[PDB]
């Protein structure tokens, strides 16, 4: 099915402290009222294309949507990054993995040929992710927090911060999620532009796109 | 300066600009992150064994901030000798990547690592690149390869007519023997191994010591930087114009704390124009604000040179504590308008000369001094106003006024290809 | 342009003398307003008072005649006014004005003062007492009615006058939004100043837009090149707001003009 | 400047933000010539015959 | 190399030559504001009573 995002989506592009200013970015963001795949994964994972960083979400708050998978070939002939949890912590290792049909996590592991990086860091509650790539920097940001606007849907308005970034420099251009052994949404990024408050603290509090109607 | 300024032997009565002063900075500081990786260099050069000449180790090495003047200090090396890349300039490089390659040596091959040069190791070996490399390393090892090595662990390669590509190992062990006709016409015989061992014995000489070696190689500008030269720093200091870098963004001003509350995340604040305002360091994680060092033009009030030969200096929007003849002056007048020196200040009031700013001006007019006083508006009087009382004039004079208003200008003309 | 750099400097000193023309102009249009305010606002060669006691035949002048428990002596309407309407980084300054507010409200209240007890005498020679009605009197026979009319209907024409007073009084304090002009004027300024500090951040064609970083990070050879192409933009840039702010000044000169010839004439006489 | 292309665009508005006053002092005048047509005739409340 | 110091010289002296004529046009301006007041007041205060 297909499920429209509001306000989804608007994140700190740079990290200089501000207030009281109304600033336009001209930055890669999702568009409002833009459409996402929603997926029903109870009693399915497809591959979908990464196309300049993606969109994530999620509703479940245990131990099953742990793992993701990326690369270009998801073999052994070029790397493949791994975000996995174990209950406690976080790896990112960007070493090389064979493919998996069917992997299980939570609480795989094929082959480590050519292993060169490792790094090691820390209404239910939704977990919001925006994965981006540029010139050779990825950067994960996060959300952590959910609002009760309405319930079964995820209105309101959030902003992201980020918490990752890595200087690798690989191209990617596939993904999948990774599940246990026994739903959640997808979006695009495309190059907008934003106008953006910023509260007395430094934290934005209202975003207004500039490309959606004439009164915008 | 005013006779510089107007460009002329007399002037007249009033208040001239001849320039602008600028507090002078002071010591500069330098802040860096608190923590640096240790790249661990200590398991390559202190390293157990090294391998043969023909089968020398490799190690790649990356995402390090390590010290190289710690090194080149140190005297326990037989030589250290780079090409290109001046030494005591290592700690203000970056690099993408850098590779080791380590093998032990005989005593008289050292001349054989070099760019183009001649000789068994250096083109059938280990052929060095017709480019740059980082350099070579080498120090003696007669105390730990020349008494208790291996009597034959260390090898060579005896093998010709096969001139290695630059950075290329043959580690194949076959037999040399040709099999066909350029060998005595035999196949099978002429065959020797294409390996080969040092001749090493206690206290043998100068030529056949072996010695251990290290070439670096650096990769410059093939990718983002990941390996850099660590940097120092400094403590700092509160009110005083100062230059500082504070991990990268240089600039000049006064340092002063704040009470701004930064989110966990960001790293310097502004407010308008990319003017930076307030920055944080890493070593405290305290949020500082950052205030212009004062400047500002100064004038001179003068009466005329055909009067007098003497001036008032105004220094404009400045508070007068600091101001560094006029170091300390006469009496400071300070005024909402910067301050005066060379004048005295009386609380009388009189119509006022030649203005100055904030309703205040200076003159000599109501012994031989300049006096800065407040303009008074004019006389003062009281009309007495009744409800039954008329004032008719009795007599009067005719007088007579002069006005003047220009009305045209000088017409000209400028030529342009010949200008 | 430079921020305190050796090379910047000696650039820069071979285009000639442009500096001293930027700073003629801006000291010529500085001393302009000073002169243009010293000529609308002084026109009178005393300060006179009101009497302790006031009785004008039946008027009310308590809301503009100037108030002493207020610490500036200023009047209800103007610190209405001042109430309602509301508006150093590198290199820039402001100077003060040569005549404060204390000043203005001095002048203001003595031509008030003079055109209540004199009327239009006191602007040809020496001031006159003379009483209120019969400086009605006079304003009524210079437009044609007759005298005759005012001394039959004097209360009529206080109750009137205070009630009107009373209804401009509420609507500035009801009404916003009726001081514009003003406020255009202040905006207008302001966002020159503002625009023409943030073109110093533009790229302007060069590596970078921070002067030392392109300064350390390259050797001369193109060194002077870049910093030449980062002067001449911010110098035309400078030049654009330097004609900008010609301009202005001649429209407020223009209008100050009229303003004072609305003054001299309405004020201290009959037209 | 232009006209319809695509990295002529990228290199103008690198040039810092001239249109923007460039188009404000265009438009301020054209205000200023509609007020002042308006001023200098619309002098009356009523229409006489 | 001539024709580039010839250019050089030329985009300065251009940008001088506008920046007079543009302070000309100001200084033009204002002259003949000054001149009509002063030519009403010619013709009202002389050539009658004001
Ligand atoms: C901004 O941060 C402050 C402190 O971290 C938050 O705390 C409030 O601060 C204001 C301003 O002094 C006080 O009036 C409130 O009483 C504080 N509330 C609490 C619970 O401490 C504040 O909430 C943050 N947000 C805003 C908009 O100020
Ligand atoms: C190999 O080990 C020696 C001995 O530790 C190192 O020389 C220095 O030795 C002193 C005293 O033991 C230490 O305090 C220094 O820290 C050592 N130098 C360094 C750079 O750590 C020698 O440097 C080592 N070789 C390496 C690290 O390549
Ligand atoms: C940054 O490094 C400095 C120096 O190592 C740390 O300062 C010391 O912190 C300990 C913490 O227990 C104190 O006991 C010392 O008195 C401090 N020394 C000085 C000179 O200040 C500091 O804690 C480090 N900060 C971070 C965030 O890593
Ligand atoms: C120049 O700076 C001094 C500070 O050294 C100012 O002194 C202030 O004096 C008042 C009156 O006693 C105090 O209440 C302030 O606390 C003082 N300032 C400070 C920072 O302590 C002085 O006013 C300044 N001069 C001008 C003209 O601003
Ligand atoms: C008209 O009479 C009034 C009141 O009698 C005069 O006002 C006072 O005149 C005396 C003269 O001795 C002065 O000392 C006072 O200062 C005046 N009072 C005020 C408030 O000025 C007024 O001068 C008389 N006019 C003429 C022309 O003699
Ligand atoms: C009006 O004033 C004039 C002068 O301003 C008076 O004329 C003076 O009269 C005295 C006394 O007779 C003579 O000494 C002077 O020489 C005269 N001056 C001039 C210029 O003629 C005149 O008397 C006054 N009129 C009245 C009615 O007071
Ligand atoms: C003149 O007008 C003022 C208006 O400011 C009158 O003062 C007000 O009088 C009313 C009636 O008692 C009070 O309720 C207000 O509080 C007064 N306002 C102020 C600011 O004091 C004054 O009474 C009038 N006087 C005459 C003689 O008409
Ligand atoms: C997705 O877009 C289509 C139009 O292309 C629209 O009909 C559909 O409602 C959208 N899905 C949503 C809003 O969930
Ligand atoms: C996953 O579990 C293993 C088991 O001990 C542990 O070594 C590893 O650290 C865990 N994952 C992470 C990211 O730490
Ligand atoms: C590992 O990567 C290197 C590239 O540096 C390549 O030469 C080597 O063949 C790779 N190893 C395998 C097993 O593919
Ligand atoms: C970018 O993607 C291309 C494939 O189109 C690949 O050849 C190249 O290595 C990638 N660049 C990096 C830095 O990974
Ligand atoms: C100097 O000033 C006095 C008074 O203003 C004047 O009389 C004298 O002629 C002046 N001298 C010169 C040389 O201008
Ligand atoms: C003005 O008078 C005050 C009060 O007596 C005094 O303190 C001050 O010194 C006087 N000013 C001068 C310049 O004498």
């Amino acid at each position: 099915a297909y499920t429209n995002s509001f306000t989804r989506g608007v994140y700190y592009p740079d990290k200089v402290f501000r207030s009281s200013v109304l600033h336009s970015t001209q930055d890669l963001f999702l568009p409002f009222f833009s459409n996402v795949t929603w997926f029903h994964a109870i009693h399915d994972n497809p591959v979908l294309p990464f196309n300049d960083g993606v969109y994530f979400a999620s509703t479940e708050k245990s131990n099953i949507i742990r793992g993701w998978i990326f690369g270009t070939t998801l073999d052994s002939k070029t790397q493949s990054l791994l975000i996995v949890n174990n209950a406690t912590n976080v790896v990112i290792k960007v070493c090389e993995f064979q493919f998996c049909n069917d992997p299980f996590l939570g609480v795989v592991y094929s082959s480590a040929n050519n292993c060169t990086f490792e790094y090691v860091s820390q209404f239910k509650n939704l977990r919001e992710f925006v994965f981006k790539n540029i010139d050779g920097y990825f950067k994960i940001y996060s959300k952590h927090t959910p609002i009760n606007l309405v319930r079964d849907l995820p209105q309101g308005f959030s902003a992201l911060e980020p918490l990752v970034d890595l200087p690798i420099g690989i191209n990617i251009t596939r993904f999948q999620t990774l599940l246990a052994l026994h739903a959640y949404y997808v979006g695009y990024l495309q190059p907008r532009t934003f106008l953006l408050k910023y509260n007395e603290n430094g934290t934005i509090t209202d975003a207004v796109d500039c490309a959606l109607d004439p009164l915008s | 300066e005013t006779k510089c300024t107007l460009k002329s032997f007399t002037v007249e009565k009033g208040i001239y600009q001849t320039s602008n002063f600028r507090v002078q900075p002071t010591e500069s500081i330098v802040r860096f992150p608190n923590i640096t990786n240790l790249c661990p260099f200590g398991e390559v050069f202190n390293a157990t064994r090294f391998a043969s000449v023909y089968a020398w180790n490799r190690k790649r090495i990356s995402n390090c901030v390590a010290d190289y003047s710690v090194l080149y200090n140190s005297a326990s090396f037989s030589t250290f000798k780079c090409y290109g890349v001046s030494p005591t300039k290592l700690n203000d490089l970056c690099f993408t990547n850098v590779y080791a390659d380590s093998f032990v040596i005989r005593g008289d091959e050292v001349r054989q690592i070099a760019p183009g040069q001649t000789g068994k190791i250096a083109d059938y070996n280990y052929k060095l690149p017709d480019d740059f490399t980082g350099c070579v390393i080498a120090w003696n090892s007669n105390n730990l390869d020349s008494k208790v090595g291996g009597n034959y662990n260390y090898l060579y390669r005896l093998f010709r007519k096969s001139n290695l590509k630059p950075f290329e190992r043959d580690i194949s062990t076959e037999i040399y023997q040709a099999g066909s006709t350029p060998c005595n016409g035999v196949e099978g015989f002429n065959c020797y191994f294409p390996l080969q061992s040092y001749g090493f014995q206690p206290t043998n000489g100068v030529g056949y010591q072996p010695y251990r070696v290290v070439v670096l190689s650096f990769e410059l500008l093939h990718a983002p930087a990941t390996v850099c030269g660590p940097k120092k720093s400094t403590n700092l200091v509160k009110n005083k114009c100062v230059n500082f870098n504070f991990n990268g963004l240089t600039g000049t001003g006064v340092l002063t704390e704040s009470n701004k509350k930064f989110l966990p995340f960001q790293q310097f604040g502004r407010d308008i124009a990319d003017t930076t305002d307030a920055v944080r360091d890493p070593q405290t994680l305290e949020i500082l604000d950052i205030t212009p060092c004062s400047f500002g033009g100064v004038s001179v009030i003068t009466p005329g040179t055909n009067t007098s030969n003497q001036v008032a200096v105004l220094y404009q929007g400045v508070n007068c504590t600091e101001v560094p003849v006029y170091s300390t002056g006469s009496n400071v007048f300070q005024t909402r308008a910067g301050c005066l020196i060379g004048a005295e200040h009386v609380n009388n009031s009189y119509e006022c000369d030649i203005p100055i700013g904030a309703g205040i001006c200076a003159s000599y007019q109501t012994s031989q001094s300049i006096i800065a006083y407040t303009m008074s508006l004019g006389a003062e009087n009281s009309v007495a106003y009744s409800n039954n009382s008329i004032a008719i004039p009795t007599n009067f004079t005719i007088s007579v006024t002069t006005e003047i208003l220009p009305v045209s200008m000088t017409k000209t003309s400028v030529d342009c290809t010949m200008y | 342009i430079c921020g305190d750099s050796t090379e910047c400097s000696n650039l820069l000193l071979q285009y000639g003398s442009f500096c001293t023309q930027l700073n003629r102009a801006l000291t010529g249009i500085a001393v302009e307003q000073d002169k243009n305010t010293q000529e609308v606002f002084a026109q009178v060669k005393q300060i006179y008072k009101t009497p302790p006691i006031k009785d004008f035949g039946g008027f009310n002048f308590s809301q503009i005649l100037p108030d002493p428990s207020k610490p500036s002596k200023r009047s209800f309407i103007e610190d209405l006014l001042f109430n309602k309407v509301t508006l150093k980084f590198n290199g820039l300054t402001v100077l003060p004005p040569l005549l404060t507010d204390e000043m203005i409200a001095q002048y203001t209240s003595a031509l008030l003062a003079g055109t209540i007890t004199s009327g239009w005498t006191f602007g040809a020679g020496a001031a006159l007492q003379i009483p209120f009605a019969m400086q009605m009197a006079y304003r009524f026979n210079g437009i044609g009615v007759t005298q005759n009319v005012l001394y039959e209907n004097q209360k009529l024409i206080a109750n009137q006058f205070n009630s009107a007073i009373g209804k401009i009084q509420d609507s500035l304090s009801s009404t916003a939004s009726a001081l514009g002009k003003l406020q255009d004027v202040v905006n207008q300024n302001a966002q020159a100043l503002n625009t023409l500090v943030k073109q110093l951040s533009s790229n302007f064609g060069a590596i970078s837009s921070v002067l030392n970083d392109i300064l350390s990070r390259l050797d001369p050879p193109e060194a002077e090149v870049q910093i030449d192409r980062l002067i001449t933009g911010r110098l035309q840039s400078l030049q654009t707001y330097v004609t900008q702010q010609l301009i202005r000044a001649a429209e407020i000169r223009a209008s100050a003009n009229l303003a004072a010839t609305k003054m001299s004439e309405c004020v201290l006489g009959q037209s």
